[PDB]
């Protein structure tokens, strides 16, 4: 609706998660190097798309100096401002539910429990995608150790309809083309490791299927832009180099 | 406004004692269960687990109540004198019993309860013993990160959503009495009551059967039942 | 010492009692709390949160993402209703598994006004009027617009506002209703009809989907905590 | 006026504990009665029922006392250790046990009493849990009305003077102990004491034997005995 | 703790006793009462009401 | 006498409890303390004391 300027990045309803604005608690605080909007890779919303999911701060691990501070320091905390952009014409119809889940633990694909690997559990800016059904992994010799989120189960054994208990925003193409959620730092500790722990999960679900006129196939872009807010790090040491394979 | 919400409060919602574990302890001539070690958690049962997982973070003082029920096993006319059960709390790091008469039962610094059968169920209270500022029902992360310089993938391999292997220790339950000529089998049921409960970040309730200590789901993934669209 | 008399009930364990107990870890320095966002002080706070309704529970649509979508169209039969469901916020299949219903299924009694928010997710070039009606119990469940008209109702213009809030006020013979199917504490019915039609121009989707959300109002209250039937454990 | 009416008050009139139910619970090798579900009401007995039906409406806080008496059944020299009985209250809507070891016994939110045999009878108190502003001993009406548009007569068919099918739930009583080699049969007698009683609309007392939960009468409809008109 | 002496009568259930007992449903919001006509405070109030006498009790 | 209700946990021995107990030797004139050097009031006082580290733990 109005100008949204952070650092050196400006974006032309916005919901504050849990009514709490990001806030600070000698932590290293880059007021400019990290407090800015980083744009994730655009995804394509089609008529056969089940959904998308990203993990924060994992999605910003390779975003400018924020990732460098995240890997160099031991433990850091950061709020976020997520902005989802999806522009469509008056003749397009659809709705996206954008949910910011605290501790968005997801279910695996194998009978073995909690067997998902770090590489698969931390996809980065590409994120992942939900599925209509639960596909059980059958590669016993070389298990994929990847999540198997289910659209209507939200990937966590709960019903999608109740996901609105989480902070949420609905992009309904007939009325609005963008959503904005301001997430504070949510954790059981005032500050925690970012490389191993993800504080937030952004799930975008097509509540209503996309459609345009009488066209058989229609696809429109969705772009996610995340701004770290009041991010502070502590425990400076040699750089961490996670094995992503 | 005259109808109140005194019973919908978080304290009232958890003010009931929920069974979290059943432990079998047998006394017989010394492959055997003369002492049973049970790891402390509410995830062995679904009801209290589901109630707690309504939220993401919690902070509560616990109250444990032990109900012991003993019975004979194929006794003809062999009988036993009233038994005393030792329930010893072993926090992470402390030595664990290897037998029912091990030195660890001395309980020099490990708290223990000696319960006499036929008496009232043994009740004690525990404060908030969390390392962090609140309990984490859901942990979206690992405890180890696999690094490029790791010699093998197993160095950094860790269970997803697992924080610590030894969360809060175990309870070791034995029968202090020596073996009677006839076997006696007892079940100790542990009932956990949260108190002074505080919760944060509400979550939708579980809709499908639990499968393990995590959010994993395996079966019965079609909860909703058939109903007509325009049928009242 | 002091003469005492053991009253009946002694040596019993009532799981709902509130008695002081010895501390197994005395002089423990508990970790102090912090101001974590999202603190919840009442369970009815969760019920007040609107959550989507599985309005459509057909055999080929339930337990999917299609169970939350109700199809509207310009070719629909304007005489027949769009959707119909009883006002049972804990036993009705469409409301039982909602967050409100989930909280209610932990209690035996409920009392308060409900709030149903219907969101139209069609094109901005689609317009129409929808009649959303609540009928208190006692009479025939409205099978026609001429009947649903007679009960409480609201007209919702799709073009102007994409969301409509139908508030169902608390009207009950009893002070509390049961969270279980009971014809004595029956709550009423909710129905939807086409007031005029859905009108769309050319090059526009002629079929659209609407979503439903249910929430509790500030007057809502529950009573007599119990065990939910939704979660079960193999023994 | 020096003679008082302290004992004729409504509170004093109901200040006695009346037996309202006898429930048989057996422990044996697992057609069986290892758990017994009893629907809560005072109409299984006539005395307290008749006393309450002196009036049309009532409002009272209840006090329940459970007396458990155990015995052997054809034991030769088979013996048993002291038993613990679980009495779980299941209000309408909550799941009901299908076996003596079902998950419903976890009592996560359903109140339950664990009573050890040989101890004092287990006593608890309940407040006024009525949906309306007072209990209705007599309800001159139905819960469903048969309408002209009903497909079949059974849609609107309802019992006369029946308000709700599940009035206040049930009590499920089991023996927590596993089966001893010898059968043990126990009877739990429930004694109900109204307290803080308030009553409205006095009614004449029942003059003929009760026949069912209603005002129906079937037999012994000639109460008064023969007596001479002018015989003192 | 406090030394106590169990007096005779302990562990007995007298059906006419008046002892406090634990509440099985704590924090219950009971339905408030209304002014229903015909409240009775004593049983002798019913006795004070005139009622017809079966004066004739012949066999027929 | 005074009506009492035995709460759960009665007749249990918790090794960490703090309850008053009868004295087996009443009216005992305990030897008075003296000012012995080196009184310790906390166990962390010992931890604050520097002590040598077995840095080298080779087999030989
Ligand atoms: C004989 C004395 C017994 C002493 C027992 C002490 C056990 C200490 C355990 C306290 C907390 C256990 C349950 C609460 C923690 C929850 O599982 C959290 N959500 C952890 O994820
Ligand atoms: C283990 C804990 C036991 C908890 C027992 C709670 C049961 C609740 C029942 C309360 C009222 C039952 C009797 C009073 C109602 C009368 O029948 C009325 N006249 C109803 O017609």
């Amino acid at each position: 609706v109005l100008q949204l300027t952070i650092g050196n990045s400006t974006i032309t309803n916005s919901v504050v998660a849990y009514g709490r604005w990001p806030e600070f608690i000698q932590p290293t605080e880059p007021d400019v190097a990290t407090c800015r909007f980083y744009t994730l890779d655009t995804v394509m919303w089609g008529k056969e798309s089940k959904g998308w999911w990203w993990k924060l701060p994992d999605a910003l691990r390779d975003m400018g100096l924020f990732g460098q501070n995240m890997y160099y320091h031991y433990l850091g905390r950061s709020g976020y401002t997520v902005h989802v952009q999806c522009n469509a014409s008056k003749f397009h119809q659809g709705a996206l539910g954008v949910f910011a889940i605290p501790e968005y633990c997801l279910a695996g694909d194998s009978d073995k429990q909690r067997y998902t690997s770090y590489a698969n559990a931390n996809p980065g800016e590409k994120g992942g995608k939900f599925y209509s059904q639960f596909n059980r992994d059958t590669a016993v010799t070389s298990p994929k150790r990847e999540f198997c989120p289910v659209d209507y189960l939200l990937g966590c054994g709960v019903l999608l309809g109740n996901a609105f208990v989480y902070p949420h925003q609905i992009i309904n193409l007939r009325t609005n083309n963008s959503a904005t959620i301001v997430l504070p730092y949510v954790n059981a500790m005032a500050i925690d490791s970012m490389v191993k722990h993800n504080n937030w999960g952004i799930a975008i679900l097509p509540l209503s299927p996309l459609d345009f006129a009488q066209e058989s196939s229609v696809e429109i872009p969705i772009t996610v832009t995340i701004a770290p807010m009041c991010s502070e790090f502590n425990g400076l040491r040699n750089v961490t180099a996670p094995k992503f394979q | 406004q005259r109808r109140s919400r005194s019973e919908s409060t978080i304290e009232s919602f958890f003010a009931r004692g929920a069974c979290v574990a059943i432990i079998e302890v047998d006394n017989e001539e010394p492959a055997q269960k003369l002492f049973a070690m049970w790891r402390i958690t509410y995830k062995d049962t679904v009801q209290l687990r589901r109630k707690l997982e309504f939220f993401t973070y919690s902070r509560f003082d616990m109250e444990l109540t032990f109900v012991v029920t003993a019975n004979f096993t194929n006794t003809n006319n062999g009988h036993a004198l009233n038994q005393v059960y030792q329930i010893m709390y072993i926090p992470p790091g402390a030595p664990t019993p290897k037998s029912w008469d091990d030195y660890t039962w001395q309980t020099s610094s490990n708290p223990s309860i000696f319960y006499t059968y036929g008496a009232a169920p043994a009740r004690i209270s525990v404060p908030y013993v969390g390392l962090a500022n609140a309990y984490s029902h859901f942990y979206d992360g690992f405890a180890k990160v696999p690094l490029k310089t790791d010699a093998n993938d197993q160095i950094g391999d860790s269970l997803y959503s697992a924080m610590t292997v030894d969360d809060f220790g175990v309870l070791a339950i034995r029968v202090v009495n020596d073996h009677n000529p006839t076997k006696v089998t007892s079940k100790v049921r542990i009932y956990m009551k949260p108190k002074h409960v505080r919760v944060w970040c509400p979550r939708p309730p579980r809709a499908v059967p639990y499968y393990g200590p995590g959010v994993d789901y395996k079966d019965n993934l079609n909860p909703l039942s058939e109903k007509g669209l325009t049928t009242y | 010492g002091l003469p005492v008399l053991n009253t009946p009930g002694s040596n019993q364990y009532l799981t709902s009692d509130n008695y002081q107990s010895p501390c197994a870890i005395p002089e423990f320095d508990v970790t102090p709390p912090i101001d974590i966002p999202g603190e919840v002080k009442n369970m009815m706070e969760l019920a007040e949160i609107d959550t989507m309704i599985p309005l459509n529970l057909e055999n080929t649509k339930r337990n999917t993402m299609d169970m939350y979508r109700v199809t509207l169209s310009d070719s629909a039969d304007l005489s027949q209703p769009i959707l119909c469901f009883s006002l049972s916020p804990a036993s009705d299949p469409r409301l039982s598994h909602t967050m409100l219903g989930e909280v209610l299924n932990y209690y035996t009694h409920w009392a308060g006004s409900l709030k149903f928010t219907f969101l139209f997710c069609g094109s901005m070039m689609a317009t129409g009027k929808i009649l959303v009606a609540y009928a208190p119990p006692g009479a025939q469940p409205p099978t026609s617009r001429k009947e649903a008209m007679l009960g409480t109702h609201v007209i919702w213009d799709l073009g102007l506002q994409s969301s409509c809030t139908m508030v169902v006020p608390w009207i009950s013979n009893v002070t509390y209703r049961q969270t279980t199917q009971d014809s004595f504490t029956e709550g009423g019915y909710i129905s939807m009809f086409y007031q005029t039609r859905i009108v769309v121009p050319l090059s526009t989707p002629k079929s659209m989907s609407m979503l439903g959300f249910v929430s509790a109002c500030n007057d809502f209250s529950v009573r007599l905590l119990r065990d939910t039937t939704h979660i079960s454990q193999s023994a």
